[PDB]
C-alpha cells in the first residue's frame, strides 16, 4: 500500500537505478502509446525503431549553486542532434513519441534545497519586454531561448516560468520535487500529447522541462560545492512517417 | 416516443461528498496525516482521519464548476469600427478572427491548452450616441483563401457561397453559431514552435507560437450603401462557447498581457500575492479575548 | 397564422441564455476527435490540485523566496513562526493557489481546505511544530498556549517530509462569499499559524535555517457557487 | 413539463449547450503516480 | 406516427472512402500504375497499389460537396433601381428576369449544362444611404406574355392574377418561393442553336443561343404612390436555389465575361494558370537541408 | 393568443438559411421530368476527373503549348525534366484543373490526388522518367539522388503509354486549407519532380523531342469542406 | 428532438431544400468506357 | 479484364474495322435509346427508318499539319444535307437520335502528335470581340461559326475551345485521344441528350464535335507529310415526328 | 556522452553495497580466442 524507495527503469540498452525515489509520475494517468488507426491520418506506414531510438539519453549536467534560478529543456528538440533518434527525426517529416524524463541530483545528509521538476505541455517561452510598445525585436524571444537544444536554457526570472504565469501553479502539471532531504531523482513518464496524431519533430516542442530550485541549496563550510543536476530521457513508443531527405532545422 | 426525452432535461443535482462521523484514534502505523509531497500526487487526508467529524449528508450542488457552465458565457472577444466618416471614407472593414484581444476572455480560455468547441457569436452594433436607426450591415465571414474585400462596392460582397448576415441596426443583435472550424483536432491557445521551416534567425522572430490552426479568417463587416454615410458604426463581437473540449489545465495568467498573440510581460513582475507587514501579520480583529 | 402574444424580455441579448442559433455552414463536418490526454470536465478537479502558497509575501521579498516559510534554531521556547488566514479569496497567501484563482471565479465557496507542509531542511535536522487552525472569531493567537485550543497538528519532521492540516468546514452558513473585509468578515474563514512545538535541532557543521513549504488545495467536499468575473487582471486598451 | 433541448436546425452544432453530462474524475491531477498510496500508510517506506 | 420522421431529419454523415493496409508486392503481369489515358478513362489506380499504406478508418464528412448544399446559397442575380428623382420620374421599373447578370452566380450556374430547380427569391430594398423609410413598394411578377406596366397608374398593377407582394422597406426583406417554370424539362444555360427558322444571315445574329425556355418575364417593381416621391430606391434580388437537379457539368468559366446572355471572350486571352519564371521552378524554400 | 418572445435574430436575412417560403404560384404542377443521361449529384464525383494540368506555365508560353512537359534527348544523366507544387487551390498548373477550379470554391480539402502522365512521342522512342513526390518540410529537390527518398515511380514508356503517380494524403491535419502562401505554407503538400531515370533515347529519322502531357485529378478518399466563393473571376459591372 | 423538415403550404415546391439524398457515383464520368479495365491488368493488351 | 485492341463496328450497311484502337467511349454510361412513351410529348406516330439512316457517313477529311489549331463540328447540323438521314431531318419537323462517332487518324511509327476528340454537348460557339462595347456586330458568331456543315470549322483560339471554357477541362466531356504511338483512332458513343425528348433537327445543335491536336504532330524529313484526319459518323435508333413540306434551314 | 550509448548501468551508493554489471555476449562467432593482440583483436570483448 505504499511505495518503495528503490526503483530501476530499463527501456532498451539502458538501465537506470535508483536508491532514494519518491515515485514514478505517470501524466494524467495514460501511458505512452502508439497511433491507433482509427486516430491516425497519414496513410504512410510508420517505422518504429524499438530499441534503437527508445532508450535513455543522459544529455546535460547543470551545476546546481546557491544563486540558481533553474533551467528548462524542450523534449523534442533536445533529442533532435543525438543517436538514432535525432536521424529519424531529420529524416522523416512526422514524429510523435512519448517520453520518461529523469533527473538526478543528489547531495550528502548534510545539504538541503528542493527543486520542482515539471513537465509543461505547450510551454510557450515569453519575452519580457521593457515597457515598449512600437513591436521592437525585444518582444519576441530568440531562436536560443524556444529551442535551447541540449544544453537547455537557464531561467530568466523562474517566478513567472518565463512565461507570464505564476510558478506556485506549476503544479498543475505533471511534476515532482527532489528534496535533498527525502529523494534524490524525479521520475515523469509523459505520453504524447498533441491536438494531432503526429507532427514535425523540429518546428514543434511537444513538452517543456523545467527544473527550478525552489528552496535554495545551502551547506556549510567542508562539504562538497558542485552538487551537479542531469537530465536523462528516453522516448517511449516513438513513430516516424513521411520519408525525405534529413532536414537539420 | 420522445416525451420521455424532453422530461429528462432538467438540470440533474449531483451533490458535494459527504462527511462520514469518525472517532478518536491511539495507535501506531496509521498516519494518514504523514505525506509526501516529493511523489508529486496531492494529499489523499480526509477530514475524518484528522479531526473528530459528525456525519454530513452534503446536498450543496456542484454543476455549476463544469468546464461547459464555467465557459457558456457569451463575452467580448472583438470590436470593429465600421469607419465612414472624417479621414476614412471606407464603409467597410475587414476585422481578423482574434479571441485574444480582450483580457476577460483570453484570461479564461487560456485556463486550458487545446480547446474543441462550438461558438454562437454576437453582433452589437450602433453609432458613437449609443443610437441604432435603421442602417442595412452586412456581416460577411471570409474564410482563409477567400478574397477579401477592398471598397463597398467590390464583387466580393455579393456572398455567392461566403455565409453573410443582413440586419439593421434598430433590430434585434444578429446572432449565428459557428461549428468547431480547424484543420486540428482542437484549437489550440499554446502553440511552442514555428508554423514553417528554416533557421529562424531573424531580428524580430515574431512567427514564435503562431499555429495557423488557430487563425480562422476575417469577419468584413459594411453598411450597405451607395456612397460614404458620414457615421461611424462600432461593432461589439461576443463569442459564446458551447460543446466544450478542455485538456491540459495550465496556471491562470498572473501577469498583465501586452500583446494580443504572444505571451509577454513586463519587466516590472507584480506579484502574485498583494503584500503584507511581515509573515505574522494578519488583518483579523476578531473579537474581544474573554482572559488574555 | 397562429395566434401568438410577444412577452417582455423580447429582443433582449443575455449573455448567459442558452438558446440555438442559426448555422453559418450548412453540412458542415467537423474534423474528427481523437484522444488527447489530460482532459478535464470540471473545474472543481483543479481546486483539488496541490499548488504552492505565497506565505513570505512580505515587501522586500522578491521571486521564488515569496514562497518559503523561513525556520531556524530558535533561543527560546513556543514561538510564532508564520501565520496567514485562510480566506481563499482574499488577498493574500492563496492568491498564489489554483484553489485561490479559480475561486475569485465564482462568488460563493464551500467545503474543507487543505494545506500540506513540505520541510525542505538538512536530513539531519530535526524539529516539531504545532500549525494550528483557529476558527473565526477570535484574532491570530498570541501564544501557543491559546493556539492550541483550536484545531492543529503536531508535526514532527522526519523521513515523511510532508504533512497536511485540513481546514475543517466549520461554517454557520452552507457557503461563505468569497469577498472579505469590511461587513464581509462576516464569512471569514480564520487564521493558520505555526508555532515551534520543540526547537529546531541541527549537529555541527550543518545549515541552522530551512524552509517550510505550504501547498494549498481543497478537499473532496469542495463547492463553488454564482460564477463571475474575476478581479485579478486588468486592462485599459485592446491587445491590437 | 420541460420542452427544452430541441434543436430546430439540421446541423448538430446549431444546438444549446449540452449541460447534462457532468463527470469529476480528478485522480488524472491529482494521483497521477504508479504505485498508489494508502491514506492511512507512509508514503516512502 | 409522423414522431419518426420528424426525427430522422438530422444530416447523417456518409465518410470519405476507407484506405486499407497494403504491403510490397514483386511480380510480374500485375501494374496498376501502368494506365492508358487514351481511352478516355480516368485512371483506377489506388493508393493500395502504388505504395505501402496503413489502414485508416476515413470520418471525414462528404456531405457538403453535393449539388444541394453547393446551390442553396442565396446570391445576388439582379439588381433593380426604382428611379423615382431627377430626369426619370417613373416611380416604377419593370426588370427582365435574367440570373446571368452577376459573376458569382452565374459562374456556379453554368457548370452544369441543364439545371431544374425551385428557387427562393429575396428583395432587399433600401434607399440610397442605406435607410428604408416606411414606403409601400409593390413587386409584381409579370410572366411572359402579360401586359407590362408603362406608368406607376396603369391598370396592371390591379394584379387580379398576377402574383404582386407588397412590403414596406422597414419590414424585414420579402422572401418568396418561385417553382421551376419552364416549357422545357429544365433551364438550358446553353443552347446552341437558334431560336426561329430563317436563313440567319443577319449583320449580327443577336439571336444565337437564346432559348426561350429560360426567359421567364419580368419583375415590375413599383412604389404605391400618388405622385413622384423624389427617392432612388435600389432593390437588390437574391436567388436561393433549392430541389436542384443538374445535369452534363462543363469546364468552369475561365476568361472574363462581357455580356449577358452570350458566351464572348476579350480577344486578349487570360492564361487559366498564373506564370511562372521557368518549369522547374517553384516558390516553396521549406526547411534547411540536412546534409547538402 | 399563444404568448411567444422573439429572439435575437429576428427580421435578419442568412443566405444561407434553408426555410419555407410562401409559393407565388398555388396548384402549380411543373413540367414533367423525362430523363436526360449524365446527371451528377456530387462535386467529388468531378474532382475525380482527370483534366490537363498546365505545367508549362511559363512566361512566353502561349495557348495550347502551356499543357505540354517538354522532353528531349539529353547529354547528360540525371537532370530535371519539369516540376510543380501539388497545392491544387495554389496559383500554378492546378488552376486548369477540374479538381483545381472546384477547390477554389472550399476551404479545405483532404485526400490523395492522382497525376496521370501520358507520353505522346513516337513509338520508337523509348526512355524512363523518375517522377517523385516530396513531402513538406523539404524544398524542391536539387538532384535525382535527393528526390528518389520520397514517393516517386519510375515510369518505363511502351505500349502503355500512361502512368499513374499517386500524391498520398501525406499530412499532420486532417484537412489542409486551400489558401497557400505565408503562414498558410502550414498547409503546403509538396513538390512533384520529374527526372530522367535513364535518357530519351531514338533511332536515326525520329524526332529526338516530344511532350508528356499530365493529368491531375483526386482519389477516391478525396473531400472539400467549408464551402466559400471562389476567387477566380472578378467583375466590375454588371452585364447589361 | 429535431423538428424540421416540415412543409407549412399546400404547394410541395414551398418546402426548404431536400439535402438527405447524397448519391455519389463517378463511375459515368470516370470510367465511361465499354470493356470495363482491371485495375492490375495492362489497358491495351 | 482488358480492351482489345482491334475493333469492328457495323450499324447499317456500314462497316469499320480498327486494328490499333484505344476503346470505346459509352457516353455517361448511357446507350442511344428510343424515346420511352412516359417521356414523350408530341402525339403523332415517330417514323424510324431503322438501316437507311442508322448508318456510317464519313464526311470530311482535314489534313493535320504541325500548325494546325484544331476543327469541330455540330453533330445534327453535320448530317442534314447526306443520305436519306438528310432528308428525314429536312421534312419533319422533329428529331432525336443517339450517334457513334469514329474520328480516323494513322500515321507511322515515326511521326507523333495527340489529338482530343470530344462530343461537347450544347456547344454554343462565343465570338471573341475587340474589347468592344457598344453591341456592334463582331460580338456574336456569323452562321458559318455556329453551323459549319459537313466541311467543319477550324479553332480560331482552341486554349479556350472558341468558347471561354479552359480546353485543360474538356476532359469532363465524354473524350478520347489519338495518339499516334498508341491508337489511331477514337470512338464515342452518344445518347441523345437534350432537355426535350425530340427538338428540331435545323435550328438546335445537340452536340459538338471537336478535334483538338494538344501535342503538336512532328515528324523527320522523308516521311509522310500529308497525315489527314476522317470523321465518319453515324446516328442511333433515330426517330422523325411531324412530318410536313422539306425545309431545307 | 559516449559512453552512456553502450551496455551501463547507474550505480547508486547505499546500504546494498554492491553493483554487478554483466558483460553480455555480444560476438559474432560463437566462441571467441582466447589470444588476444594482433590479427587477433577480431576476438576483442570491449571495454568497461
Ligand atoms: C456571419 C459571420 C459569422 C462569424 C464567423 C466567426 C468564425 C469564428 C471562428 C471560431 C473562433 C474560435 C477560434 C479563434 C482562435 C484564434 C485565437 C488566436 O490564437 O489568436
Ligand atoms: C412576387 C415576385 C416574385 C419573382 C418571381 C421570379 C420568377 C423567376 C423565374 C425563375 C428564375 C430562373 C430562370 C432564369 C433563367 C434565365 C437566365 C438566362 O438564360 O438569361
Amino acid at each position: 500500500g505504499y511505495s518503495d524507495r528503490v526503483a530501476q527503469l530499463t527501456v532498451g540498452n539502458s538501465t537506470i537505478t535508483t536508491q532514494e525515489a519518491a515515485n514514478i509520475v505517470l501524466s494524467y494517468g495514460e501511458w505512452p502509446e502508439y497511433c491507433p488507426s482509427t486516430d491516425a491520418t497519414a496513410v504512410d506506414k510508420p517505422t518504429r525503431p524499438d530499441v534503437s531510438v527508445n532508450r535513455f539519453y543522459t544529455l546535460s549536467t547543470k551545476s546546481w549553486k546557491t544563486e540558481s534560478t533553474g533551467w528548462y529543456w524542450k523534449f523534442p528538440d533536445v533529442l533532435n542532434d543525438t543517436g538514432v533518434f535525432g536521424q529519424n527525426a531529420q529524416f522523416h517529416y512526422l514524429y510523435r513519441s512519448g517520453f520518461c524524463m529523469h533527473v538526478q541530483c543528489n547531495a550528502s545528509k548534510f545539504h538541503q534545497g528542493a527543486l520542482l521538476v515539471a513537465a509543461i505541455p505547450e510551454f510557450v517561452i515569453a519575452a519580457s519586454s521593457p515597457a515598449t510598445k512600437p513591436n521592437s525585436q525585444g518582444l519576441y524571444p530568440d531562436f536560443a531561448h524556444t529551442n535551447p537544444g541540449k544544453d537547455g536554457q537557464e531561467f530568466r526570472d523562474p517566478y513567472v516560468l518565463d512565461a507570464g504565469i505564476p510558478l506556485s501553479q506549476a503544479l498543475i502539471f505533471p511534476h515532482q520535487w527532489i528534496n535533498l532531504r527525502t529523494n534524490n531523482c524525479a521520475t515523469i513518464i509523459m505520453p504524447y500529447i498533441n491536438a494531432l496524431p503526429f507532427d514535425s519533430a523540429l518546428n514543434h516542442s511537444n513538452f517543456g522541462l523545467v527544473v527550478i530550485p525552489i528552496s535554495p541549496l545551502k551547506y556549510c563550510n567542508g562539504a562538497t560545492t558542485e552538487v551537479p543536476i542531469t537530465l536523462t530521457i528516453a522516448p517511449l513508443n516513438s513513430e516516424f512517417s513521411g520519408l525525405r531527405q534529413a532536414i537539420k532545422q | 416516443s420522445a416525451v420521455s426525452a424532453l422530461a429528462d432535461t432538467t438540470i440533474s443535482r449531483v451533490t458535494a461528498a459527504n462527511t462520514a462521523a469518525s472517532t478518536h484514534s491511539l495507535g501506531t502505523g496509521r498516519v494518514p496525516a504523514l505525506q509526501a509531497a516529493e511523489t508529486g500526487a496531492s494529499s489523499n487526508s480526509s477530514d475524518e482521519n484528522l479531526i473528530e467529524t459528525r456525519c454530513v449528508m452534503n446536498r450543496n450542488g456542484v454543476n455549476e464548476a463544469s468546464v461547459e457552465h464555467f465557459y457558456s458565457r457569451a463575452g467580448l472577444v472583438g470590436v470593429v469600427e465600421v469607419k465612414d466618416s472624417g479621414t476614412s471614407l471606407d464603409g467597410y472593414t475587414v476585422w481578423p478572427i482574434d479571441v485574444m484581444g480582450f483580457v476577460q476572455q483570453r484570461r479564461k480560455l487560456e485556463l486550458s491548452t487545446y480547446m474543441r468547441f462550438d461558438a454562437e457569436f454576437t453582433f452589437v452594433s450602433n453609432l458613437n450616441n449609443s443610437t441604432t436607426p435603421g442602417m442595412l450591415l452586412q456581416y460577411m465571414y471570409v474564410p482563409p483563401g477567400a478574397p477579401k474585400p477592398d471598397s463597398r462596392k467590390s464583387y466580393q460582397w455579393q456572398t455567392a457561397t461566403n455565409p453573410s448576415v443582413f440586419a439593421k441596426l434598430s433590430d434585434p443583435p444578429p446572432q449565428v453559431s459557428v461549428p468547431f472550424m480547424s484543420p486540428a483536432t482542437a484549437y489550440q491557445w499554446f502553440y511552442d514552435g514555428y508554423p514553417t521551416f528554416g533557421e529562424h534567425k531573424q531580428a524580430t522572430n515574431l512567427q514564435y507560437g503562431q499555429c495557423p490552426n488557430n487563425m480562422m479568417g476575417h469577419f468584413a463587416i459594411r453598411t450597405v450603401s451607395e456612397s460614404t454615410t458620414g457615421k461611424n458604426i462600432h461593432v461589439r463581437v461576443y463569442m459564446r462557447i458551447k460543446h466544450v473540449r478542455a485538456w491540459v489545465p495550465r496556471p491562470l495568467r498572473s501577469q498583465a498581457y501586452m500583446v494580443k498573440n504572444y505571451p509577454t510581460y513586463s519587466q516590472t513582475i507584480t506579484n502574485t500575492a498583494t503584500d503584507r507587514a511581515s509573515i505574522t501579520t494578519t488583518d483579523y480583529e476578531g473579537g474581544v479575548p474573554a482572559s488574555p | 397564422g397562429f395566434p401568438t402574444e410577444l412577452k417582455p424580455g423580447t429582443n433582449q441579448f443575455l449573455t448567459t441564455d442558452d438558446g440555438t442559433s442559426p448555422p453559418i455552414l450548412p453540412g458542415f463536418e467537423p474534423t474528427p476527435l481523437i484522444h488527447i490526454p489530460g482532459e478535464f470536465t470540471s473545474l472543481l478537479d483543479l481546486c483539488q490540485v496541490e499548488t504552492i502558497l505565497e506565505v513570505n509575501n512580505t515587501t522586500g521579498t522578491t521571486g521564488v523566496s515569496r514562497l518559503l516559510i523561513p525556520v531556524r534554531a530558535q533561543n527560546n521556547v513556543d514561538q510564532l513562526c508564520a501565520s496567514f488566514q485562510v480566506d481563499p479569496g482574499r488577498n493574500g497567501p492563496w492568491q498564489s493557489t489554483m484553489v485561490g484563482q479559480i475561486c475569485r471565479y465564482y462568488t460563493q465557496w464551500s467545503g474543507s481546505l487543505k494545506v500540506t507542509f513540505m520541510f525542505t531542511g538538512s536530513f539531519m535536522a530535526t524539529g516539531k511544530m504545532l500549525i494550528a487552525y483557529t476558527p473565526p472569531g477570535s484574532a491570530q493567537p498570541t501564544t501557543r498556549e491559546a493556539a492550541m485550543l483550536g484545531t492543529h497538528i503536531v508535526w514532527d519532521f522526519g523521513l515523511q517530509s510532508s504533512v497536511t492540516l485540513v481546514i475543517p468546514w466549520i461554517s454557520n452558513t452552507h457557503f461563505r462569499a468569497v469577498k472579505t473585509g469590511g461587513v464581509y468578515d462576516y464569512y471569514a474563514t480564520g487564521i493558520v499559524t505555526i508555532w515551534y512545538q520543540t526547537n529546531f535541532v541541527v549537529p555541527p557543521d550543518t545549515p541552522t535555517e530551512a524552509n517550510i513549504i505550504a501547498l494549498g488545495a481543497a478537499q473532496k467536499n469542495f463547492t463553488l457557487k454564482l460564477c463571475k468575473d474575476t478581479d485579478e487582471i486588468q486592462q485599459t486598451a485592446e491587445y491590437q | 413539463i420541460n420542452f427544452t433541448n430541441i434543436n430546430y436546425y439540421k446541423d448538430s452544432y446549431a444546438a444549446s449547450a449540452s449541460r447534462q453530462d457532468f463527470a469529476q474524475d480528478p485522480a488524472k491531477f491529482t494521483r497521477p503516480v504508479l504505485d498508489a498510496i494508502r491514506e492511512a500508510a507512509a508514503p516512502l517506506q
